[PDB]
């Protein structure tokens, strides 16, 4: 008697729209026609709860960036060089997953662990339905393992952070770059130009205003890293007017215990005895649930 | 052997480098033809014999110090892929700055540009790319540089560019361009850098200028005069320390609107003037 309110509006709007679609019409008959393609599934159901498991129409809480590609970075925090080492594991796990389903994973900045890991590491994953599928992976990830740099066998608790921004069509970017930003160099110093030649170029960009910081480095042209950096600043900016919006799935999200081999999403009280599987690239026995879950939340 | 193994091995016997992992990863990618990410996500992969042998040769070189871009033979500049060789210089990132500053000055109306000591063809190419309405002309003294330049031009498909082999202006005898750009040799015959770095394997033909690394820069600002259109610009790249210096020869030689832009390493890289 409350939600039905909705239908008796759609079923109404659809009827309404299915009409205009039969009059002399050109131009953006696209926008309107497409709406029809939408109101058609939602409508075809209502016109049955009436003509009759009454599949509760979940066809209502729309989404946006879901299909857009995505940037993902892993940061090292708690724990010694132990943590950065898990930054590696985590990052593999993702890329091992992004491949299993043919996504374009491309790094754009790496921070060699002070002893074999990554302080940072940020890939540019690509394929359909990316963001809406790894977003939940944002937050904090904690490991409890027994280091190879330890024989007495006592577990060591270290942790990593994970940001999962969205891929904005750089052909949409707000040209947020007059002089309101400071483009710097990684070179703690140097003569530059002819005097020296390194194997790869590293740029850095700071947003004077909001203060955002982005940087990149690879074997390619500076021109490219920079422009590459401009695209990440943007994704980092749009990552503000999203975190602005106030169970809204570092904040311990999961914990990976190896002596037990379990993984646990604190966020939905789910623990699976399948760490092996999750570390090799099987992030669906996790993303799927936190997804249906984040679903029901919306179904209210 | 395993990609993960090799990478582990090489990085070891490659400590004298400023970027062992990278050097490593690049090499391994080059031979196997698998990107960074792949190598990282799948270190279990074995190397076919060749690869291992091929990877080996390249690795020795790199231990002897041979530049990476020299081993893989390529270099990106302006997001443009350039083949490089010890025939000339390996296009630097700071040189991209020269290009940046030169793109502004350029007249909104289609015109002709000159590139002295084009080398790989870096600057000239990037420009003829941005301004497809302008005819650029790159010349070089070494005959081999002329070819690498032409080779890049071909591979790249840029046709509004033309390579010649003059000694500064010899072949240009009688032409005048809107803007004249040039990164000439500006290293002292005995700067301690020549001592170290990949720069050990780069040619002096392109590294050393005379008069304590200042000989060419000046001889050009001098010459450039008789070849610049009304109020056209002349902009040169120089050493980080030749800041004030170059500025003066620019004023002394008689150049209007002198200036000295700085690159991202926050050094002084390009000095630009004008003429009437
Ligand atoms: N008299 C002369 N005429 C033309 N080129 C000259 C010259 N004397 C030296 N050179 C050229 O000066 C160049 C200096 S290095 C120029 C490199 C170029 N900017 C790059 O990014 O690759 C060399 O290519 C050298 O062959």
């Amino acid at each position: 008697a409350k939600l039905e309110a909705l239908h008796e509006r759609h079923e109404e709007v659809q009827a309404l729209l299915g009409d205009a679609q039969t009059i002399a019409d050109q131009e953006r008959f696209r926008a309107l026609s497409r709406e029809y393609a939408q109101l058609s599934d939602v409508s075809r159901c209502f016109t049955d709860w009436q003509q009759v498991q009454q599949l509760q129409v979940l066809l209502l809480p729309k989404d946006p960036d879901d299909e857009r590609n995505a940037f993902l970075e892993v940061r090292a925090g708690t724990g010694g060089d132990e943590a950065a080492l898990f930054a590696g594991d985590l990052f593999r796990m993702y890329s091992r997953y992004a491949e299993a389903r043919r996504w374009r994973v491309e790094i754009m900045s790496a921070s060699e662990g002070e002893h074999g890991g990554y302080k940072e590491i940020i890939a540019k994953i690509s394929g359909d339905g990316v963001y809406g599928r790894l977003k939940f992976e944002s937050g904090g990830h904690r490991v409890q393992r027994v280091p190879a740099t330890e024989s007495q066998g006592r577990i060591h608790t270290s942790a990593c952070t994970v940001a999962v921004m969205p891929e904005l069509p750089d052909a949409e970017l707000p040209d947020v770059n007059p002089a309101d930003l400071r483009i710097d160099t990684f070179r703690s110093s140097g003569a530059g130009g002819q005097h020296v030649n390194t194997t790869d170029s590293a740029i850095r960009i700071t947003h004077l205003p909001t203060g955002i910081v982005v940087e990149c480095q690879d074997e390619r042209s500076q021109h490219k890293n920079k422009a590459k950096a401009l695209s990440v600043l943007g994704a980092r900016i749009h990552a503000a007017e999203m975190a602005k919006r106030q169970r809204r799935n570092s904040d311990r999200n999961r914990t990976y215990n190896f002596p037990q081999g379990r993984v646990t999403d604190h966020r939905i009280n789910l623990t699976l005895y399948r760490l092996d599987e999750v570390m090799e690239g099987k992030l669906d026995m996790l993303i799927e649930p936190i997804i249906q879950e984040h679903q029901a939340d919306q179904l209210a | 052997m395993e990609y993960q193994h090799w990478l582990r091995e090489a990085i070891s016997q490659l400590q004298a480098s400023e970027s062992p992992r990278r050097d490593a990863e690049i090499l391994l990618e080059h031979v196997t033809g698998r990107g960074r990410t792949f190598i990282l996500a799948f270190g279990e992969t074995q190397l076919t014999d060749e690869q291992c042998q091929q990877l080996d040769a390249l690795l020795t070189r790199r231990r002897d110090g041979e530049p990476i871009a020299h081993l893989t033979g390529v270099r990106e500049f302006w997001s443009l892929p350039l083949f490089v060789s010890p025939a000339t210089l390996i296009p630097r990132p700071d040189t991209e700055c020269l290009v940046e500053q030169a793109l502004a000055r350029l007249p909104e109306q289609p015109c002709r540009i000159l590139d002295l000591g084009t080398g790989t063809g870096a600057i000239a190419l990037a420009l003829a790319s941005e301004r497809p309405d302008c005819e650029i002309i790159a010349v070089d003294r070494m005959p081999d540089a002329v070819s690498l330049a032409q080779r890049n031009a071909q591979h790249l498909a840029i046709k509004n560019i033309h390579i010649l082999q003059s000694d500064w202006f010899s072949a240009l005898a009688g032409q005048q361009f809107a803007m004249i750009v040039s990164n000439p040799p500006y290293i002292d015959e005995q700067d301690p850098h020549l001592q170290q770095g990949d720069v050990r394997f780069e040619p002096l033909t392109a590294l050393v200028a005379a008069d304590s690394g200042m000989a060419d820069i000046v001889h050009i600002i001098e010459q450039s005069r008789n070849a610049l259109v009304s109020g056209g610009f002349l902009l040169l790249e120089h050493g980080w320390q030749q800041g004030e210096a170059v500025r003066q020869a620019f004023i002394l030689a008689g150049y209007h609107d002198v200036e000295t832009c700085r690159d991202y390493g926050d050094n002084e890289r390009v000095t630009l003037g004008r003429y009437y």
